[PDB]
This record gives C-alpha cells, structure tokens and sequence, in this order.
C-alpha cells in the first residue's frame, strides 16, 4: 500500500567516506521521488530531484541511481554543513506520504 | 455552424459575386474589415478566398482581431498580425433560444495556437506536479465547456455568428473578382467606347 | 522573486478553533497550487493537504478529518487554515510551499512555518 | 488511378474512319487545347490533306507540367513536337485559314 523505510532511519559516517543513502518505495506506482535537507530549525532545503539531476541554485556534486521502484542517492563527502536530517518523497497519489527520515551522524572518536 | 475550437473552413473561387450587398444591409451588427476599405471589395480582384466561421460569445467581439489577447484569442483561435483580413459578426439570440448545450471551447492549453490552426485533439489536462492519468481528478480536467446560452440573458451571453474572410493576391491566376456593370448602347454618334 | 511571509508562534485551547495564514507576494497566484505540511518537533513528515488557486479545488490525505479545510483569496493573495478539535497532540508546525509545473516539481519553495502549542 | 483526392483546386464539368486533331500548349499558366473532328481524307492509314484547328477550352492552372501519358479502355497515336517557327498564313474570304507557307524550309519558300 503505503510504507516507506529506506532500510535504514540514520546512519553515521565518521570523515572522509562517501555517503549514500536509498529510499526503497512500496510496490510498484510510478518512478518519481526527491530529496530535502533538513537543517535543525529552519525550512527544508531540496537536495535532489527524482533522485538523479541537478539543481541550478545548488553547488551539485551527487551522484544518483537509475530507475524502477528502487532508488538511492549519493552525496560527495561529509563536510562540516552535512549534519541534518534526509527526507525522501514519493509523488504518485494524491494522499502523498513520505517515509520516516534520515538522519546523518559524524560518528567522533576518542 | 460548427464550434469555436473547431472552426469551419470554406474555400471558394471560380466565382463573382457582389461583395457591397453584405455592408449595405442593416443586419450587420459588427463590421471590421482591416485588410481594405469597404467600398473597395468590389473594386480589387482576389484569388482562392478564405472563410472561417464560428460562434462566440457575446462580449468577446473584440478579441478576434490581430495581434492582442483573449482566452479564445490565445487557445482557440488567434490571428497573426500580418493578416489583411476582414472581420463581421451578427446576432443569433433568436436562434439558440430555449438554452443552446452542445456548444466546446479549449480551456486549456500548453501554449498559444498557431495562427490559422486547426487543432482537434482531446486529452486530460495536466497542471500539477504529479502524473495524470486514469480518472480525472485534481490537476487532471477537461479542457472543453459548455456555453450558458439561457433565453434570458443580455449582452455577453448571447450568440454570435463570426466569420473572418481571408485571401492571397494574384499568386499567379485570378478567379474571383468583382462585379461589371454594362450600359446602353448608342449608334450614329462619335462615341468613346470601352468593349 | 519568491518570498513567503507567515505569522508567529500561536498558543490554542483543546475544543476551539485557531486561523493560520500563509501569505504569498511577489508573483503570480493563479497558476501553481498550494501545500501544507507539518512537522511535529522533527518526526516524519505528513502532508495535510493542497488547494487550486484558480479552480479553488480541495484535496486532503488518507486520515485528516477533524479541521479539513482550506481557503484562499486573490485580493489579499494569501490563503487561511482554520484548526479545531486541538485535542492533545497538534502541537507542531505547519510549513506553506508552492511548486512549480514548467519546472521544479514536488514543493521547490518553503516557508518559515508557524509553530502552534496547546496548553489549557 | 483513383488514389487520392487531396487539395482539389479546381474542377471543370462541359461537354473511310474519322481522325480526330489535337494540340495541346501551356504559356505563363495557361493551358491551352486546340481540337479538330474530322479533316479532308485523301489515302487511307496516313495523315494527308489540310486543315486548321480551332480553339477549344482555355484552363487557368498554374502548373509546370513536365511529362504525360495517355489513356486506355482495356479489356494509335502519333506523337509531334513543336518548335519555334515562322509561317506565312493565307486567309480566306470568309476569315477561315486555306493555305500556309513555312518560312525556313526550301529557298522558294
Ligand atoms: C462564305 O460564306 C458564305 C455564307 O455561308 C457562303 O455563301 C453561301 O455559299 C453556298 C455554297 O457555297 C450557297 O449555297 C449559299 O447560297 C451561299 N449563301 C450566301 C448568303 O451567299 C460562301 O460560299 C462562303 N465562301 C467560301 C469561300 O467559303
Ligand atoms: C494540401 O497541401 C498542403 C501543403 O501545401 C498540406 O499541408 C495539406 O495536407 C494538403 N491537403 C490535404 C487534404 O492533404
Ligand atoms: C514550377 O516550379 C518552380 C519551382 O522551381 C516554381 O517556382 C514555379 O512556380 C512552378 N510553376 C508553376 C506554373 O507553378
């Protein structure tokens, strides 16, 4: 019906590794998703459009996935702007519903 | 007639016929005739003329003209600037009186027409950010309405007949031209003629 | 040239009803829809619903009976919601956007939001 | 034949063996047929004898018209070109044409 979990509701990635990020959708409705930062206390900022494109007012260095009823996002690298959290979203039916969240961590250690 | 969106096309040539007999009666409530002056349709001579007829309402007599705006100006039928036409549209309250409910008119559109197009197509009308398909629905309509032609209603609901004559001059050949007029004859005097 | 003004922070009373107003200037209103959406202190996010500026539509979620309304006007430009039956978990924040059909489908803009608190 | 009807411009509606005549011509997009019914027979399988050919019908078309063929009603004709020349025409008395002369041919001519 309508369920969104993307495997995962935060990950962590401590300094220099690659992060990625999917948004596996229900069954099969349409190939039309997108993706926000949420920054902690102002409006959602669009990170990426139907998971593979560019933005103009962005400095966009991601890479994407294909097409289908899966999809997936890769970001550069974790800067220190990348602490937010990731929404994904699903346009198919009128009573949209996105999915739990993301949530990256910059793991610190000792 | 036919409807506004699709539009009636006539061609007519091999023919003369008077153009002055149209302007002379007094059942003409509209008469804008750019391309030349009205007294001078007899006098030129055309070729391969062209009639788009349809109907419209009653307060949008002034979008049909080139070059300005209009819903119907823009989605059903719109005039290029450099077009040397000519232009009437008459009353026809007494004849869609109850009313009228079989009249369609594009709502919706892309884009502004091309001038003197014919497009007949139908298709569920998109304006949102979602795909539309199956039922309608939000952001899924449909581009064609009826007319609320009552038989109680004034100025702006009531039909009106508009035709829109067309032409090229002499492409090569000449068909269509206006009328001569031919007077007695006279013998047995030094006359100028003009056979 | 797109910019959102919303109102402040607004305190509201289990059993009453409360008006939001999300404010739209500096473009044009009567093409692109609107959506409102809310947030409850960072938890998923839940689409309350969308209006049509020019064919004044209507259209809610699966679940949002209760203060299922929706309202715009073209002189002042902007669009009023009106909450009821603020029983014991609507505090939360509401966030207006609007999206574009030539380009940038699913909610392009945003705005500040308007965060509303129930208390007795 | 009958394939297609697609811009139909124009359209017109009218009317020993016996030979029958024609010349057909186009100048400046006037199309042009001149017919003859029946001439003076002399011999039989050859064109011999005189005469001259009256206007039928003038066509306002407007084309270049490059080739032709002819027709048949399945279950004759010769061919001449024209040239540019110069002939000198005796009229009769009654304004018919009786007699012509070509003007490069022989030096009596
Ligand atoms: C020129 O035309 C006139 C008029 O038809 C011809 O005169 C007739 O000739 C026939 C015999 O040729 C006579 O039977 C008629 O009585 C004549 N009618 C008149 C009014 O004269 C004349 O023959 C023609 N000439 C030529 C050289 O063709
Ligand atoms: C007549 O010719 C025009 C192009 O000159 C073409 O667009 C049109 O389709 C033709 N008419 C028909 C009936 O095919
Ligand atoms: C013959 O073809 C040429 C194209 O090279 C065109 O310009 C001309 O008008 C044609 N002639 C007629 C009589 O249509």
């Amino acid at each position: 019906d309508i369920v969104m979990t993307q495997s995962q509701k935060f990950m962590s990635t401590s300094v220099g590794d690659r992060v990625s990020v999917t948004c596996k959708s229900s069954q099969n409705v349409g190939t039309n998703v997108a993706w926000y930062q949420q920054k902690p206390g102002q409006s959602p900022k669009a990170l990426i459009y139907s998971a593979s494109y560019r933005y103009s007012g962005v400095p966009d260095h991601f890479t994407g996935s294909g097409s289908g009823t899966d999809f997936t996002l890769t970001i550069s690298n974790v800067q220190s702007a990348d602490l937010a959290e990731y929404f994904c979203q699903q346009y198919n039916n009128y009573p949209w519903t996105f999915g739990g969240g993301t949530k990256l961590e910059i793991k610190r250690t000792v | 007639f036919a409807s506004v969106y699709a539009w009636n096309r006539k061609r007519i040539s091999n023919c003369v016929a008077d153009y002055s007999v149209l302007y002379n009666s007094a059942s003409f409530s509209t008469f804008k005739c750019y391309g030349v002056s009205p007294t001078k349709l007899n006098d030129l001579c055309f070729t391969n003329v062209y009639a788009d007829s349809f109907v419209i309402r009653g307060d949008e007599v002034r979008q049909i003209a080139p070059g300005q705006t209009g819903k119907i100006a823009d989605y059903n039928y719109k005039l290029p600037d450099d077009f040397t036409g000519c232009v009437i549209a008459w009353n026809s309250n007494n004849l869609d009186s109850k009313g009228n409910y079989n009249y369609l008119y594009r709502l919706f559109r892309k884009s502004n027409l091309k001038p003197f197009e014919r497009d007949i197509s139908t298709e569920i009308y998109q304006a949102g950010s979602t795909p539309c398909n199956g039922v309608e629905g939000f952001n899924c309509y449909f581009p064609l309405q009826s007319y609320g032609f009552q038989p109680t209603n004034g100025v702006g609901y009531q039909p009106y007949r508009v035709v829109v004559l067309s032409f090229e001059l002499l492409h090569a050949p000449a068909t269509v031209c206006g009328p001569k007029k031919s007077t007695n004859l006279v013998k047995n005097k030094c006359v100028n003629f003009n056979f | 040239e797109v910019q959102l003004q919303q109102s402040g922070p607004e305190l509201v009373k289990p059993g009453a009803s409360v008006k939001i107003s999300c404010k739209t200037s500096g473009y044009t209103f009567t093409e692109y829809t609107i959506y409102w959406v809310k947030q409850s202190l960072g938890k998923s996010l839940e689409w309350i619903g969308g209006n049509n500026p020019n064919n004044d539509d209507t259209t809610y979620k699966q679940f949002f009976k209760g203060k299922a309304t929706l309202t715009v006007d073209k002189s002042s430009s902007t669009a009023y919601m009106e909450l009821r039956s603020l029983t014991s978990e609507d505090s939360a924040v509401y966030y207006c956007a609007r999206d574009g059909y030539p380009y940038y489908y699913a909610l392009d803009f945003w705005g500040q939001g308007t965060s509303v608190t129930v208390s007795s | 034949v009958y394939s297609s009807a697609n811009n139909c411009t124009f359209e017109y509606v009218s009317q020993f063996k016996n030979l029958r005549e024609f010349v057909f011509k186009n100048i400046d997009g006037y199309f042009k047929i001149y017919s003859k019914h029946t001439p003076i027979n002399l011999v039989r399988d050859l064109p011999q004898g005189f005469s001259a050919l009256e206007p039928l019908v003038d066509l306002p078309i407007g084309i270049n018209i490059t080739r032709f063929q002819t027709l048949l009603a399945l279950h004759a004709y010769y061919v001449g070109y024209l040239q540019p020349r110069t002939f000198l025409l005796k009229y009769n008395e009654n304004g018919t044409i009786t007699d012509a002369v070509d003007c490069a041919l022989d030096p009596l001519s």
